[PDB]
């Protein structure tokens, strides 16, 4: 699994609607290309993928 | 940096000015401007002999056939001794020189497996599909309609059988 | 002759026997390779070569 360092997140737009209405941009530094299992640690926000 | 029209070009790619040609001093690393054939004998100091045209080590001539392996490759124990190889050939543990194209090729050309010792495989992980431009990407990225490989090898028709 | 700079002496092991029982290592930096004439300036220890 790639090791990820210096990870920050920003929100481009938000709109609390029933559908998936918030877009999130995530910047990081890594060593190799791979797959990461992405999660959100609260029930206030639900990810799609 | 291309040498100017007023500079001579050594065989190794080094630029020296035109006044410095066959003037006797070993300017070029290979002595191109003083090729020791008609001009000057450029290769190292006068009383000093090289460890061959491919070894830049300079050993005094008193080290030539002096009974010890003064040169790195043993070229000092030549003529009166033995053993020499080629830059493009790989030296096995037994001393045999095979072409570098045979190193880590999966066949024991060295007759002892030396060319197959410490060979990181040119392929990538078993859970991985190698792009034809040598890039390593995991299998689950093949035929995914996304060209994650540089040359669209993961999405190549031949690999997908589509 | 070669020129030697930054010379450092270390002892691997010692045993004061009648034969030669100490191993010395000298570390240095040089510009050209050749021969030196080593020596000890005391009679406490005698070198072999």
């Amino acid at each position: 699994a790639p090791t990820i360092i210096d990870l920050t997140c920003t929100v481009a737009t938000c709109t609390h609607s029933s559908d998936f209405g918030g877009v999130l941009t995530l910047t990081y530094k890594t060593d190799k290309n791979g797959d990461c299992s992405v999660h959100s640690h609260s029930n206030v926000a639900t990810l799609q993928e | 940096k291309t040498c100017a029209e007023s500079d001579f070009v050594c065989n190794n790619g080094q630029c020296v000015p035109s006044r410095w040609k066959c003037d006797g001093d070993p300017d070029c690393e290979d002595g191109s401007d003083e090729s020791p054939e008609q001009c000057h004998m450029r290769t190292c100091r006068i009383h000093e002999i090289s460890c061959g045209a491919h070894s830049t080590q300079c050993i005094p001539v008193s080290w030539r056939c002096d009974g010890e392996n003064d040169c790195d490759s043993g070229e000092d124990e030549e003529n009166c001794g033995n053993i020499t190889c080629s830059p493009d050939e790989f030296t096995c543990s037994s001393g045999r020189c095979i072409s570098r194209n045979f190193v880590c090729n999966g066949q024991d050309d060295c007759s002892d497996g030396s060319d197959e010792l410490d060979c990181a495989p040119p392929t990538c992980g078993a859970h991985e599909f190698q792009c034809s431009t040598s890039s390593c990407i995991p299998i689950s990225w093949v035929c995914d309609d996304d060209a994650d490989c540089s040359d669209q090898s993961d999405e190549s028709l031949e690999q997908c059988g589509r």
